[PDB]
């Protein structure tokens, strides 16, 4: 029970899903063929994997994931990868041709001919789960599929499943590093849909991961593999509360009401620490206070956004390991005593904490170090106005003389869709500054 | 006071096989037929159901009845199917076709002679035949049709002896036959006249017991018929063992049947609890009575809240004091007198047998002649009228020799019985 | 402003006939609280629910719903209406002092097996002229039919049954009078009716003791359903057979023998 | 493993009470042990003049020992007695499939009796 | 449609003399044609229905399938001309047990047969003009053991020549027939 | 090295002793329990 | 006991019966030589083969089947195939010259040519049967011999064997794929026998099985072999109730009574599921509700007949494996609660259920995968009116110009037989309309 359905949309979604499922298999001792060989100390008939893996009468476990992509190379590589027997033959939907970095292409032309099949797969996933907590959606709005097809899928899931929780660990465009040029267009168009049909969206850009891995993880040349492994570690830390016992057990929908002050306010910073290499893991006495301070440090943030340029409306810390509630209180108190990080005047509490007793793992193939305790922040702050103002200024620069607009309007999208989504983001940034304003 | 039993149809054969397993358990009889009980009481009154042979084998006094020989092979393919005498297995070459007419007139007549012959032999062997028991389903072909023909002939030959039926009335939610209302309507009118008492068993209520009460995941017909076997043993527990307040089948019939037509009863068994909650439950007379009168504990689909009790019977088993088992009836009558009929004071008959069913501290079987049985009679009546307005699936019945007006006569009997139950439900002092 | 709904019970505009005979009605053609005052002088809130039945506390004031045996049932469609509208019956009303049935064709020669069941089926009717024509035709045919009434009995049982099951007291009284006239029409007809007691008696047993020093001034109408039931039971026992008493007792336990 | 069934031939020694032709009866049966499920079935060959209307069989199911534990393949041994449901069989022979399977599993099957 | 109308003596459902004779008839035509022609034998205009397939093209009364006839008259008399070609007609009636029973007569039929809804008969038609008489009540009794109430629908197929279709209560003689029903 | 419908069939192995007494003996009647030789 | 005689008419019936008999041999452990080996693999009840194989004192099991084709290719090639020693040298009747896709030729000139010897064979087929349940006839009404000779054989069997059951598992012409041009003629002419001289007729048109193999099996290139294997699986599922033990065992007559509301109304749809490949077999939680819903889905249809175009009149379900009775009841309850499918008003029960304890077997080298449980549906519904209307519409289109009619006229058929067949059809579609009409 307490299942969470993973929906990996686009190339970035597929990569982060591969990393997440490798991490989950290592968590639950599930071999690449999809079974536990022999576990004596781990008691039999103990099913903590139900939230991510569904059992079969043959003793084999199938992940509760839908790998939806419009182009076949990534899905085919996943098919030919190590998890051949693990990943389901279906629930692994691959299209014919890519969305061409075009939101309209992914949302109106090729997205339409695949969303019905994706929803059939989602229904076949959900009817199995009798206690589905919600949908964990992994996508990057910069590309075509992750923007358009993700928007369409979320739009139809909203009406199909009512008020089911939706946690979208979304990769928005980074301030200055880009892998595309129509990326601001795709982000602006997808943010409109995500505002209405995304319960909580989580920052997952690339520059912050690169900088964090270069500084703390102490490797000169990190790449998408390291970024996806860190994303998977964050996701596992967030979702482990419903997987293992702890002092403060929290579900996916529990922090939905604690982290969202207003319906339009659902984009959240994510932090994780101690994200350190084994070179300095023994050097540093990674206590609860130390890891909490490193998490609260803007340097350790997983998006290139500045908490000090905004105000923390709310925070939700996820302690993972041997973290004592007394140590949690000490860390929270010493955080409140600080001045550089400040809460809004209307949210004196501003804090949520959830403690799980299972220590975080270390994944071979990754640069992380084994630690008896870690902590992941998911925090709503007014600082997101900075990144949205940056991306919408890029959008205004692009749409000023209508560059790359014929490509979008050819697929079938309205020409006024750009403008109307732009007033959407204008109202979004407006309510950001006015909710950051004092009374 | 010997009782001779018959199992008609596939449902009847399975229910009778499990019932004989339970009875052999209670009397300490193995599948080999030898007695290995540890007490004198089990062997003292073993002659009611078992006849001893030259070698001491205790053959059940049962006659099996079905046109299908495959299920006759299967029923004795079980371990306790070796108890029955081989000659009692009477079957035909052609199956019943799931047709009441075919099982009652064409194939029923060509086979009923041998069944009456063996039943007459058993009756003659009985020192004092108290009565006949039948186990069948009203929705089957030969279980309903040939069963009703059998009960009619045994009524003709033995008018004064007690007649008992255990009919598994089919219902739309567990409808696994499209002619179920046809068969039920054609059998109910025979059961009204030819049966002294007709206990009703229902599959939706049996599954409700197996799920909501017993909590076990996937019990099949085996565990489903375990409950019916327990009830059918608890009916005559008072005959088979002595008790503080003895009773027999005519005991129950006299104290339970107010009028000749009204002899259809609902069944209930207590205790009934899951394996995990067996040790957390405190067995007592109060808990027994609450499970008896609990609506969900009834094993036929008719809510007692929608009707009133003509009469109830409480066959308690286990060493217990008497004023508390009577005081439970005191309380039930006093605080549910709205749901009990006024012009029949003390609607609950009580009887106590010291010997309990094996494996239980204390138990009880409940007999209920509530007036809400009319609801389940109707819910088949409108179904019958629905198929009979267009007279679909009727060529099968008419080509087997049946007459058109017989279906209208069966409707007449259903509606008359329902009207009688309504009249005596709303009758005042 | 508002609108008034008159009480039309027992009036010319009474809708009971319309709602109980569907085919009828056609024309001639066609807040604070106590948080420190925990005291023993307050009793728990009573349940009084249908689910409260057979609970440990008890059902309380809750009662099971009435089975509605006395419920005035709806009239099923009658072949008499369709046959009369089609013109099969050679029946008319001879208006005058007291209305009577005029027979267009020779009446001694008409097929009783074809006509008498229609007339017995027409007793369930509720509006003129259908009810009057059916009942008076029944009266005439039974009074002066002859030996051809007897063979029609098995196909006459069903209309009598269906008229009785309607639970309308007026229809019960009418079919009871018609049944008495049926019984006093021949010699063997009572013995022929004896085996069909199983389908005619239940309504009589239901309505045996229903009655509408105070003199019953309205008695020429003879609308007393219970008195009619008792009279017809005694008349059945009289003009029945040796097994008539036991057959009547099998369905009316409160019956008391007359011939014995 | 769907079609893997061990064979175990056995005989039942059964005294006869009042027969003029015999005083002892030997019932030769075959036990099928389905490795897919652990279920066991008992079948009896129908002789031409055995005098039985139909042979006594046992449909496949989890056959328990008299104590209550289910009977596994370890209990079924050639040259030994298997008791269940009050019925005792002395196993004497198996088929070549069961013989070879026991050989490779390591249990030395006794020679047929 | 005739439930509320007078039904005694005679009731014509089709007549080749009216201005628009097919008011209550649906001319379901496929690979055929329905038209009023002048017959040389009688020097009068009669209905004339042709078609390669007898089943596809026909005329049915009433036109509206939900609507139905209400004629109680047990005799149906059809003045039709044998065109030396395959011909058939259909009569749906309502029995006393409230089934729609369907009596068909065709010239290509081999032997009569009865099936739970239909009763098919073969016909032998003399050369020239024919007066087919169909006793619905008697044939319903003969083929179903069931009383006849009233006919619901008449559907005469194509590939024939038609003068007049009329229901009568009894077997009227040729002399007793009215002059307008003559031939 | 080596869940069909045949799993679900459960049949009692043998005669099961009573739980009324610790020894498992079949219980005595009320008469035998209460009316014994006076002590 | 419970003997059933298999009949195969035409080439299509020959291949259908060949697949059925290989499946029967695999189920009953009969090697192609005709005798069970010394080491049994089946472990089934000793009387299981008695309903399909006669046991000779030498120990060989002879199928109770009559192959009957008017041309020697298929019959001789089976005589030379793998089951030389399995099949009787007789009971394998072969004609010399083909019916040439002509119903009149196969019914008058050559049907009477071979029917006397066919009945001579059937006499010794039946004399060895002491409990003969009935004849299961496999043929295709679209061919010449399979229509005409099948009709004549059914006529003779009905007139000489009384009221014995006649289960005609016949292959109808499909709505759009049809291999012959006189195929509607053959079908409409065989309707004479399929309405009067047969008891229960099951449609096995090729298009629906084609779509089932293309979609469920995910095989791109399925053939007559796959279609015949599916048909044999359906036949085995239908007959398993009498072959093996089960919770609700039903013979032929038991569902004969339940599935035929009126003597004319005996054509019944069929649908089998779950039919999955080995790739997707182990990754799915095959539940009773899922398999029942898939059966009721048009994907599971073995006939090109959409249920929504009509009303279900009487459905019968044959579960095989570990299927639980109240699991069946829950599936039935959810089916009743489903609104997109509707039952006729005068049949409230409308459901027949039969459970067998023998899971379906798999043919090695085939496309069926090992399934723990399965279910086959046989359903009488009013939705057959559209397919009958389309087939006799095609018949009318060809018969308007009297095309291909001289071929039938010259083979001993009166030219009015076409009109008689069209009358019988036109009666059938709108008598189906009558029975489906609301009360
Ligand atoms: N973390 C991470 N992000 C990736 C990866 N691959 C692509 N992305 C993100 O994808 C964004 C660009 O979009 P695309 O390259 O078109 O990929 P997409 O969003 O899945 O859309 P399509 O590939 O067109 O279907 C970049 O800004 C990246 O952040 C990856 O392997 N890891
Ligand atoms: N399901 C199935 N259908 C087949 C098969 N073979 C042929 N058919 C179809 O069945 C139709 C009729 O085939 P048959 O019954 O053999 O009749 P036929 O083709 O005239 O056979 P012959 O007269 O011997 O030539 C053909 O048009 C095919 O479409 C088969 O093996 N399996
Ligand atoms: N409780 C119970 N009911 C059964 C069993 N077998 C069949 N039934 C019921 O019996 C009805 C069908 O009766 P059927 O077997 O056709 O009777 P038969 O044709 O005379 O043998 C179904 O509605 C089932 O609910 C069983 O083992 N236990
Ligand atoms: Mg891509």
């Amino acid at each position: 029970m307490r299942e969470a359905i993973c929906i990996h949309i686009g190339q970035a979604g597929c990569q982060v899903g591969n990393a997440c499922w490798e991490l989950f298999c290592l968590e639950h001792g599930i071999q690449p063929d999809g079974s536990m060989p022999s576990d004596k100390c781990i008691g039999v008939e103990d099913d903590a994997f139900n939230t991510f893996f569904s059992e079969t009468g043959a003793g084999k476990h199938v992940p509760r994931c839908l790998f939806l992509d419009l182009e076949p190379t990534v899905v085919d590589e996943v098919r030919t990868g190590t998890y051949r027997q693990l990943f389901n033959p279906e629930q692994l939907v691959s299209g014919k041709e890519d969305a061409a970095n075009n939101y309209a292409r992914g949302h109106y032309t090729i997205g339409k001919e695949i969303v019905d099949l994706a929803l059939d797969r989602i229904r076949k996933l959900a009817d199995n789960c009798t206690g589905l907590q919600g949908f964990m959606v992994f996508h990057a709005v910069g590309g075509g599929t992750g923007s358009g097809l993700g928007a369409l899928l979320l739009e139809r899931l909203s009406v199909d499943y009512g008020k089911k929780s939706k946690l979208g660990y979304t990769v928005y465009p980074s301030p200055q590093v880009s892998t595309a040029v129509v990326e601001p267009y795709n982000c602006v168009l997808s943010t409109h849909s995500l505002l209405e049909h995304t319960d909580v969206a989580t920052m997952l850009d690339n520059e912050a991961i690169y900088d964090l891995t270069r500084r703390s993880l102490d490797i000169e040349r990190p790449s998408y593999t390291n970024v996806n492994r860190l994303i998977g570690q964050v996701v596992s830390s967030l979702t482990a509360s419903l997987r293992f016992d702890g002092a403060l057990n929290v579900d996916l929908t529990e922090f939905q009401t604690n982290l969202v002050p207003y319906p339009r306010i659902h984009f959240v910073l994510t932090s994780y620490a101690p994200v350190v290499s084994a070179e300095k893991a023994y050097h540093e006495q990674l206590s609860v206070a130390d890891i909490t301070n490193s998490v609260f440090e803007p340097a350790g943030m997983l998006t290139k956004c500045d908490p000090r340029h905004g105000k923390y409306m709310s925070c939700c810390l996820m302690y993972r390991g041997d973290v004592v509630p007394k140590d949690v209180n000490a860390a929270i108190a010493t955080i409140k005593t600080k001045r550089t990080i400040q809460f809004v005047d209307w949210c004196p509490t501003g804090f949520k904490c959830g403690i799980n007793y299972q220590p975080p793992t270390v994944v071979p193939g990754g640069d992380l170090a084994k630690v008896q305790r870690a902590v992941c922040m998911i925090a709503n702050s007014t600082a997101i106005a900075e990144v949205f103002a940056r991306i919408d200024h890029k959008f205004d620069l692009m749409y000023s003389k209508r560059a790359f607009v014929h490509w979008y309007v050819g697929e079938g999208m309205e020409e006024g869709e750009f403008s109307e989504a732009r007033e959407d983001l204008a109202a979004l940034e407006k309510d950001y500054e006015e909710v950051g304003a004092e009374s | 006071r010997e009782i001779v039993s018959c199992q008609a149809g596939q449902c009847g054969n399975q229910i009778g096989s499990k019932f004989w397993e339970v009875i052999s358990d209670e009397h300490g009889v193995d599948p080999t037929g030898t007695y290995q009980g540890d007490s004198d009481l089990q062997l003292e009154r073993i002659n009611v159901y078992f006849d001893e042979s030259s070698g001491g084998r205790y053959v059940p006094r049962a006659v099996l009845m079905d046109l299908e020989p495959g299920t006759m092979d299967s029923v004795r393919a079980g371990p306790y199917g070796q108890l029955f005498r081989p000659d009692n297995f009477i079957f035909g070459q052609s199956g019943a076709g799931n047709n009441w007419a075919k099982g009652h007139y064409t194939e029923g007549a060509e086979l009923i002679d041998s069944v009456l012959d063996v039943c007459r032999k058993e009756a003659e062997s009985c020192d004092c035949l108290q009565g006949f028991q039948l186990s069948h389903s009203l929705g089957g072909g030969t279980g309903s049709g040939m069963g009703t023909l059998l009960i009619s002939k045994l009524r003709e030959e033995y008018p004064d002896r007690i007649m008992m039926t255990f009919s598994v009335i089919p219902s739309p939610r567990v409808s696994d036959t499209v002619v179920e209302p046809y068969n039920t309507t054609l059998s109910v009118h025979q059961l009204v006249e030819n049966s002294d008492e007709s206990m009703c068993i229902d599959n939706e209520a049996l599954y409700d017991i197996c799920f909501r009460t017993l909590k076990l995941t996937t019990p099949t017909f085996g565990d489903l018929n375990h409950l019916v076997a327990a009830v059918m043993s608890g009916v005559t527990c008072c005959l088979r063992f002595p008790g503080q307040l003895n009773s027999d089948l005519r005991k129950l019939a006299v104290n339970l049947v107010p009028f000749p037509r009204l002899h259809f009863f609902m069944m209930g068994f207590a205790p009934l609890t899951s394996r995990g909650s067996q040790q957390y439950r405190g067995l007592s007379v109060a808990e027994l009575t609450q499970q008896m009168f609990d609506a969900k504990n009834m094993m036929q689909a008719a809510d007692p809240r929608h009707g009133r009790y003509l009469t109830a019977s409480a066959l308690f088993r286990g060493r217990m004091s008497t004023k508390e088992v009577d005081e439970q009836m005191l309380n039930v009558q006093n605080k549910n007198s709205s749901y009990f009929i006024e012009w029949i004071p003390n609607n609950i008959k009580s009887s106590i047998c010291d010997i309990p069913p094996k494996g239980l501290k204390m138990s009880v079987t409940f007999i209920g002649n509530n007036t809400c049985i009319q609801e389940m009679f109707r819910r088949v009546g409108e179904q019958f009228t629905g198929m009979f307005r267009r007279k679909a699936f009727l060529h099968w019945y008419t080509g087997e020799g049946m007459d058109e007006m017989e279906f209208t006569e069966a409707e007449s009997n259903m509606n008359d019985l329902v009207s009688e139950y309504q009249q005596y439900q709303d009758a005042t002092v | 402003s508002y609108e008034i709904k008159p009480i039309v019970k027992g009036t010319k505009r009474d809708p009971s006939l319309l709602k109980y005979n569907k085919a009828a009605g056609a024309g001639p053609f066609g807040t604070h609280g106590y948080g420190g005052a925990c005291s023993s002088l307050r009793k728990g809130r009573p349940r009084d629910a249908p689910d409260a039945a057979f609970s440990e506390k008890g059902c309380g004031k809750s009662a099971p719903p009435k089975a509605g045996a006395f419920k005035k049932r709806v009239i099923p469609p009658t072949e008499f209406r369709r046959a009369y509208n089609r013109g099969d019956l050679p029946i008319a009303i001879c208006h005058g002092s007291r209305p009577t049935v005029d027979w267009k064709v020779e009446v001694e020669k008409l097929d009783y097996h074809h006509y008498l069941p229609i007339f017995f089926d027409g007793i369930r009717e509720t509006e003129e002229p259908y009810m009057f024509l059916a009942r008076q035709g029944c009266l005439d045919l039974l009074e002066r039919g002859g030996s051809k009434i007897l063979p029609t009995i098995p196909q006459l049982i069903i209309p009598i049954k269906t008229a009785l099951n309607t639970r309308h007291p007026d229809i019960i009284s009418a079919t009871l009078r018609i049944l008495q006239h049926l019984i006093v029409s021949d010699d063997l007809i009572g013995e022929a009716l004896v085996p069909y007691y199983r389908q005619i008696l239940p309504v009589l047993n239901l309505f045996k003791n229903v009655h509408k020093d105070a003199m019953d001034y309205g008695q020429r109408n003879r609308d007393d359903v219970g008195d009619l039931v008792n009279e017809t039971l005694q008349l059945l026992e009289q003009h029945g057979g040796d097994d008539a008493y036991i057959n009547i007792k099998y369905m009316v336990p409160s019956y008391e023998s007359c011939i014995y | 493993l769907t079609g893997r069934v061990l064979r175990y031939y056995g005989y039942c020694i059964e005294p006869v009470s009042d027969s003029a032709v015999e005083t002892e009866r030997v019932r030769k049966v075959t036990l099928h042990f389905y490795l897919e499920d652990g279920t066991m079935s008992v079948t009896e060959a129908k002789q031409d003049n055995s005098g039985f209307a139909f042979p006594a069989n046992l449909k496949r199911h989890i056959v328990p020992n008299p104590d209550g534990t289910p009977i596994t393949a370890a209990h079924l041994k050639v040259g030994q007695s298997v008791s269940f449901y009050g019925r005792t069989y002395e196993l004497y022979d198996v088929d070549p499939f069961t013989r070879a399977l026991l050989k490779e599993a390591g249990e030395e099957v006794p020679p047929p009796l | 449609m005739f439930h509320n109308s007078y039904q005694a003596g005679f009731l014509s459902i089709l007549y080749s003399i009216g201005s628009k004779p097919l008011q209550i008839w649906d001319s379901q035509v496929r690979n055929g044609h329905v038209k009023r022609v002048t017959d040389e034998d009688i020097q009068s205009s009669v209905l004339e229905i042709m078609g390669s397939n007898v089943s596809t093209c026909y005329i049915v009364c009433p036109a509206n399938p939900k609507q139905t006839l209400g004629i109680k008259l047990p005799f149906l008399v059809m003045i039709i001309k044998n065109m030396k070609k395959y011909f058939s007609f259909e009569v749906t009636i309502l029995d006393d047990k409230n089934m729609r029973r369907r009596f068909r007569a065709s010239n290509y039929q081999s032997t009569t047969k009865v099936k739970p809804f239909i009763c098919t008969m073969p016909m032998r038609l003399d050369e020239g003009w024919n007066q087919i008489q169909f006793n619905l009540s008697d044939f319903t009794r003969r083929a179903y053991g069931t009383n006849y109430v009233e006919t619901l629908r008449v559907q005469v197929h194509a590939n024939c020549r038609i003068r007049r279709l009329y229901f009568s209560d009894r077997l009227y003689a040729e002399e007793e027939l009215p002059p307008e029903f003559k031939l | 090295a080596a869940s069909t419908a045949y799993q679900h069939h459960w049949y009692r192995p043998a005669v099961s002793s009573h739980i009324v007494l610790a020894d498992g003996s079949h219980p005595h009647t009320v008469y035998q329990d209460d009316y014994q030789a006076p002590r």
